[PDB]
RNA sequence: CCGACCCGUCUUGAAACACGGACCAAGGAGUCUAACACGUGCGCGAGUCGGGGGCUCGCACGAAAGCCGCCGUGGCGCAAUGAAGGUGAAGGCCGGCGCGCUCGCCGGCCGAGGUGGGAUCCCGAGGCCUCUCCAGUCCGCCGAGGGCGCACCACCGGCCCG
C-alpha cells in the first residue's frame, strides 16, 4: 500500500537543519575527492540535482570515478539477505570525506614513525592499541575529613 | 534397472516424495509451454530472452546445399597433406613448393586463424579471407582459385 | 643506476640466575655440555 | 600378477562362500581356507598347501615350483609326511622356514598340520 | 543439549574412486601408501586427482604441454598429468619430452617417442621419483567444456553473456524479444 | 659390528635420559618460583592494606583482570545476539566454564549474555582445582586430557609454557600469552551445581545467581565441580 | 505397580461430536517411449559414431556374434557474427628509413600478451650427525629467502562479426 515514489518518508531526512537554509557553502565545492577514498553520503534537499535515493542518506562508500561535478560511489546495500556493493553518482553538495579514514590514516602515519624511531633507539614500543584495562591499585587520602554520610530522602508528594 | 530407482526407496511413504499439502496432480500450470507470457513470463523472460517475435526476411524454399560453403582454419591447413609431403617441402633445396587443394579435402573457404610455417606452399581453394591471403602470402607462398 | 648506487651504499661499511641457568641447560641442544658435564661429575670421584 | 589378479577375484570366484556374516574360500592351497590376499592359494607365484593323505594316516605338504606358472600340471609339488606329530610340524617348520618359501605362512600350517593330525587318530570313547 | 549445527559435519569430497577400474585402484594403492608414508605433498595431490571424475580430469593437449615445458627453468624435467595427453595437430614441432600421464593417445604417443621422447605410467613414475623430485604437475583446462557456456548469471538478465539452451541456432530461435531494443528491450 | 652400534644406542637413551631429567628438575624449579610469587602477591596487597588503614586512607585494590564465566541456562529459545555471544565465549551447553580475561570489550561482553550466565573473580584454588580435574586440551581439535606435561609442551613449549604449572601461571596471572594458554583448553564440563540453586532466572544481587558474583564464584566452583 | 485416548488423512490445530475403516485372504497405484539438462562410469579422442545397408554353412543357442573403410553418405564437434548482401578470429622484441608524423616498406628471431594471487616443482645461505679434534671426502633431513609457475579467479590489453 506504500507508495513507491522515489522521496516517500523524506519529509524531514532531505530538509535542511534550522537556520541553515538559503545558499549552500562554497566549501564543500572546493573539496578534492581522489578515487579510492572514503565518503559520506548526505543528501541535503537544497540541490536537487544527482541527489542519492533514500537508502544511501547516511550511508559510508568508496569513491571510484570522478566527474565535472559529481562522483561515482561504491557504496554497500543489504537486499534482503544479501550484501551487494551498488555504484551510484551522487554530485559533490550531498558527501563529504570520512573522518574515520583520517584518523585511522594519521595513526599508520604515527605508527611508521614510532617504528622508525624506536629501531633508532632499540627500546621496544607498543604499537597495538589494547582496550581499555582494568585499573590498577591506587590510594586514596581521607585528608582528615570524614566521608560525608548519606541518608535515602523521606517521601514527600511535591506535584 | 528398476532396482536403481528411487521409487524402490519410496515405498512406506505416503506422499511418494511429492509432499502432503500441494500434492501431485495432472497439470498445475498448464501443459507444454502454456502461459508463455503470462504466469510463465519470468522464466521465459530470465533464460530465453528473445523468444517471441519476428526478426528479419523470411526466405522461402531455403536450399542449404547453395550456401554450401564449409571452411578450414590456416594452422589446421598442412594436416590436409601427408608429412611426407611437407618434410619434403621442407629440406627441399631449391624453392618448390607443394599444392594443397583444399577441395579434394571437401573445404571450400580457408580462413585466416592461426599462424603457418614459415615455408612456401600453394593453396587451391574456392574462396580465400584476406588475412588467410596475407598469412599465406608472407610465408612465401601463394593463393589460387578455383570453381 | 639506483640499484647500483643503493647497493654500493649499504656495502659501504666502515651471575648464577638458578632458573635461567637450569632453562639454560633444559634445551635440547645449548645444554647439551652441560648435562654432560654434571653427568660424568655424578659419575667419577676423584680426590682434591 | 598376484594384485591384478586378485583384483579379479576378490569378490567373483568360484571358492568364494559368503554365509552368515562371514566369508570362506575353498581353492585347495588356502590354508585357513579365508578368502584374503595373503591366504589365497591360486594368485600366488609360490603358495603351499597341508592336505590329509589319501590314506587316513600323515599329511601331504604341496607346494609351488617357480618354472611352470602357466603349466598347472606340473606346478604343484607334493610330498606325502607321515612321520610323529613332533617330526612332522618339524619337517614342516623347516620346509617354510629353511628355504625361505613363504615365511607369513608357517603358523597357518602349522596349526593347519596339527588341526589333521588330531583328526586322523580314533575319537574317545 | 549443546548448541552446534549439524548441517555441514560431512565433509563432501572423493575419498576412493568411484571407478571399478582394477587397475586404477592398484595404482590408487600405489600412491595412497606412497602419501601415507612420505612427506611429498605431490603424492597428496596425485592422489587426489586420481580420485576425481573424468570432468575433474581435463585431457592435456600436446601443444598446452609443450608451451608449459618451454618455460624457463622448467627444462629436463618431467611433466606429470592426471588425464590424458591429447594430440595438437595445431603444433609442427615436438622436443624431447619425458612425459607420465594416465593415457596418451596413440597419434600423441607416436609424436613423442618419434621426436626422442618418454613416456611413463605412473607406476614407472612411482619407481622414478616416489617423492615427484623433479616433476612439472600439470593439467588440462578444468573449464573448456560446452557446459560452463551455460553456467553464470542468466542469459535474460542484464550484464550476462551467458549461452542459452537452444534446438536450433538461427534467426527465428530466441532473437526478437528481450535481445534488441526494437523489439520491447534488450538488457 | 655389534658392539659399536650397541655403544650408538646406549649413548642415545643415556642422553635422551639426561635432557628428560633436566627438564624435569626445570619444572621443579619453576613451580617453586611460582610458590613463592603467589605469597608475595597474597602478602603484598594484605600489606598495603595494612599500610592505608594506618595512614588512615583508603587503599583500593586493582580490579581483577581475570573472570571466569559459567554458563547456567539452556539451549532453547536465545536470542541470536545472546547465542552467537555465548559461542564466542565458548559456552554452547549449560554447566560450561572458560577463563574470560577482563577489560572494556570483555566486560560489555558479559554484559549483553548476563541473565545466561554465572560469573566472577576466581582465586588460586579454583583455578587448580579446575586445570587439574577438569582440565583437557584441544591438541589437534581433539579434547584430550591432561594427563602428562608433554601435552602442554608440545603445543605450547613455543610459548614458553611446558607444564601444567607453567599454565595455571598464565592463567592466574593473566600474562602476556594469556589467549593462547586460554584458548588451548577445552571448556571445562562442569558438573551440576551439588546442592542446588537460589534461582537461575534472576540476577545474583536480587536473590537469584544470574550476572556477576565478584567472588563468590569460587563457592559455585567448589560445589560445581 | 507405573505409564498409557484409534489408526489413516486434510489441517495453524484431531482422541475428537471431522471424514474412511465390521473381520480375513488374494489383487492394488511414479511405468514405458521420445526429447532435453546436469552428474557419474567406460572406450576412443580433434575426432567420434554404422544406428541404415551389405558380406560371412541362413536359422539349436544365432532375430545373436564377427567384419566392411573408395559403405563415414550422414549426425554431433572442430568458428563466429549480421535481418541480409556478406564478412570471418596472432602478437611481442631488437632495428635501420619517410618525418619511426601515434604510422607506411622490409629484416631477424620468438610463437596467443601483461598484472595480483596460485597447489606442485626447482635453487637455496645456514643447521642436525658419532670417543674429540686442525682435514676434506659421498650421499639424507630442517631451512630464512629466491625462482619457474598448472588449473582456476579478478583485472588490463589484443583479435573476428554487426
Ligand atoms: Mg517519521
Ligand atoms: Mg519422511
Ligand atoms: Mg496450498
Ligand atoms: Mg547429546
Ligand atoms: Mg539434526
Ligand atoms: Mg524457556
Ligand atoms: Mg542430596
Ligand atoms: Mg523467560
Ligand atoms: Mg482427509
Ligand atoms: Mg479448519
Ligand atoms: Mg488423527
Ligand atoms: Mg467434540
Ligand atoms: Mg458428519
Ligand atoms: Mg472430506
Ligand atoms: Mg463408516
Ligand atoms: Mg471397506
Ligand atoms: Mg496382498
Ligand atoms: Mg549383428
Ligand atoms: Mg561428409
Ligand atoms: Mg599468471
Ligand atoms: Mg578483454
Amino acid at each position: 500500500t506504500n507508495t513507491k515514489g522515489k522521496r516517500r518518508g523524506t519529509r524531514y531526512m532531505f530538509s535542511r537543519p534550522f537556520r541553515k537554509h538559503g545558499v549552500v557553502p562554497l566549501a564543500t565545492y572546493m573539496r578534492i575527492y581522489k578515487k579510492g577514498d572514503i565518503v559520506d553520503i548526505k543528501g541535503m534537499g537544497t540541490v536537487q540535482k544527482g541527489m542519492p535515493h533514500k537508502c544511501y542518506h547516511g550511508k559510508t562508500g568508496r569513491v571510484y570515478n570522478v566527474t565535472q561535478h559529481a562522483v561515482g560511489i561504491v557504496v554497500n546495500k543489504q537486499v534482503k539477505g544479501k550484501i551487494l556493493a551498488k555504484r551510484i553518482n551522487v554530485r559533490i553538495e550531498h558527501i563529504k570525506h570520512s573522518k574515520s579514514r583520517d584518523s585511522f590514516l594519521k595513526r599508520v602515519k604515527e605508527n611508521d614513525q614510532k617504528k622508525k624511531e624506536a629501531k633508532e633507539k632499540g627500546t621496544w614500543v607498543q604499537l597495538k592499541r589494547q582496550p581499555a584495562p582494568p585499573r590498577e591499585a591506587h590510594f586514596v587520602r581521607t585528608n582528615g575529613k570524614e566521608p560525608e554520610l548519606l541518608e535515602p530522602i523521606p517521601y514527600e508528594f511535591m506535584a | 534397472p528398476s532396482r536403481l530407482r528411487k521409487t524402490r526407496k519410496l515405498r512406506g511413504h505416503v506422499s511418494h516424495g511429492h509432499g502432503r499439502i500441494g500434492k501431485h496432480r495432472k497439470h498445475p500450470g498448464g501443459r507444454g509451454n502454456a502461459g508463455g507470457l503470462h504466469h510463465h513470463r519470468i522464466n521465459f523472460d530470465k533464460y530465453h530472452p528473445g523468444y517471441f517475435g519476428k526478426v528479419g526476411m523470411k526466405h522461402y524454399h531455403l536450399k542449404r546445399n547453395q550456401s554450401f560453403c564449409p571452411t578450414v582454419n590456416l594452422d589446421k591447413l598442412w594436416t590436409l597433406v601427408s608429412e611426407q609431403t611437407r618434410v619434403n617441402a621442407a629440406k627441399n633445396k631449391t624453392g618448390a613448393a607443394p599444392i594443397i587443394d583444399v577441395v579434394r579435402s571437401g573445404y571450400y573457404k580457408v580462413l585466416g586463424k592461426g599462424k603457418l610455417p614459415k615455408q612456401p606452399v600453394i593453396v587451391k581453394a574456392k574462396f580465400f579471407s584476406r588475412r588467410a591471403e596475407e598469412k599465406i602470402k608472407s610465408v612465401g607462398g601463394a593463393c589460387v582459385l578455383v570453381a | 643506476k639506483a640499484m647500483s648506487a643503493r647497493a654500493e651504499a649499504i656495502k659501504a661499511l666502515v651471575v648464577s640466575r638458578k632458573l635461567d641457568r637450569l632453562a639454560y641447560i633444559a634445551h635440547p641442544k645449548l645444554g647439551k655440555r652441560a648435562r654432560a658435564r654434571i653427568a660424568k661429575g655424578l659419575r667419577l670421584c676423584r680426590p682434591k | 600378477s598376484a594384485h591384478l589378479q586378485w583384483m579379479v577375484v576378490r569378490n567373483c570366484s568360484s571358492f568364494l562362500i559368503k554365509r552368515n556374516k562371514q566369508t570362506y574360500s575353498t581353492e585347495p592351497n588356502n590354508l585357513k581356507a579365508r578368502n584374503s590376499f595373503r591366504y589365497n592359494g591360486l594368485i600366488h607365484r609360490k603358495t603351499v598347501g597341508v592336505e590329509p593323505a589319501a590314506d587316513g594316516k600323515g599329511v601331504v605338504v604341496v607346494i609351488k615350483r617357480r618354472s611352470g606358472q602357466r603349466k598347472p600340471a606340473t606346478s604343484y609339488v607334493r610330498t606325502t609326511i607321515n612321520k610323529n606329530a613332533r617330526a612332522t610340524l618339524s619337517s614342516i617348520r623347516h620346509m617354510i622356514r629353511k628355504n625361505k618359501y613363504r615365511p607369513d605362512l608357517r603358523m597357518a600350517a602349522i596349526r593347519r598340520a596339527s588341526a589333521i593330525l588330531r583328526s586322523q587318530k580314533p575319537v574317545m570313547v | 543439549g549443546v548448541d552446534i549445527r549439524h548441517n555441514k559435519d560431512r565433509k563432501v569430497r572423493r575419498k576412493e574412486p568411484k571407478s571399478q577400474d582394477i587397475y586404477l585402484r592398484l595404482l590408487v594403492k600405489l600412491y595412497r601408501f606412497l602419501a601415507r608414508r612420505t612427506n611429498s605433498t605431490f603424492n597428496q595431490v596425485v592422489l587426489k586427482r586420481l580420485f576425481m571424475s573424468r570432468t575433474n580430469r581435463p585431457p592435456l593437449s600436446l601443444s598446452r604441454m609443450i608451451r608449459k615445458m618451454k618455460l624457463p627453468g622448467r627444462e629436463n624435467k618431467t611433466a606429470v598429468v592426471v588425464g590424458t595427453i591429447t594430440d595438437d595437430v595445431r603444433v609442427q614441432e615436438v622436443p624431447k619430452l619425458k612425459v607420465c600421464a594416465l593415457r596418451v593417445t596413440s597419434r600423441a604417443r607416436s609424436r613423442i617417442l618419434r621426436a626422442g621422447g618418454k613416456i611413463l605410467t605412473f607406476d614407472q613414475l612411482a619407481l622414478d621419483s616416489p617423492k615427484g623430485c623433479g616433476t612439472v604437475l600439470l593439467s588440462g583446462p578444468r573449464k573448456g567444456r560446452e557446459v560452463y557456456r551455460h553456467f553464470g548469471k542468466a542469459p535474460g538478465t542484464p550484464h550476462s553473456h551467458t549461452k542459452p539452451y537452444v534446438r536450433s541456432k538461427g534467426r527465428k530461435f530466441e532473437r526478437a524479444r528481450g535481445r534488441r531494443a526494437s523489439r520491447g528491450y534488450k538488457n | 659390528n655389534f658392539a659399536e652400534l650397541k655403544i650408538k644406542r646406549l649413548r642415545k637413551k643415556f642422553a635422551q635420559k639426561m635432557l628428560r631429567k633436566a627438564r624435569r628438575k626445570l619444572i621443579y624449579e619453576k613451580a617453586k618460583h611460582y610458590h613463592k610469587e603467589y605469597r608475595q602477591m597474597y602478602r603484598t596487597e594484605i600489606r598495603m592494606a595494612r599500610m592505608a588503614r594506618k595512614a588512615g586512607n583508603f587503599y583500593v585494590p586493582a580490579e581483577p583482570k581475570l573472570a571466569f564465566v559459567i554458563r547456567i541456562r539452556g539451549i532453547n529459545g536465545v536470542s541470536p545476539k545472546v547465542r552467537k555471544v555465548l559461542q564466542l565465549l565458548r559456552l554452547r551447553q549449560i554447566f560450561n566454564g572458560t577463563f574470560v580475561k577482563l577489560n572494556k570489550a570483555s566486560i560489555n561482553m558479559l554484559r549483553i549474555v548476563e541473565p545466561y550466565i554465572a560469573w566472577g573473580y576466581p582465586n588460586l584454588k579454583s583455578v587448580n582445582e579446575l586445570i587439574y580435574k577438569r582440565g583437557y586440551g584441544k591438541i589437534n581439535k581433539k579434547r584430550i586430557a591432561l594427563t602428562d606435561n608433554a601435552l602442554i609442551a608440545r603445543s605450547l613449549g613455543k610459548y614458553g609454557i611446558i607444564c601444567m604449572e607453567d599454565l595455571i601461571h598464565e592463567i592466574y596471572t593473566v600474562g602476556k600469552r594469556f589467549k593462547e594458554a586460554n584458548n588451548f583448553l577445552w571448556p571445562f564440563k562442569l558438573s551440576s551445581p551439588r546442592g542446588g540453586m537460589k534461582k537461575k532466572t534472576t540476577h545474583f544481587v536480587e536473590g537469584g545467581d544470574a550476572g556477576n558474583r565478584e567472588d563468590q564464584i569460587n563457592r559455585l566452583i567448589r560445589r560445581m565441580n
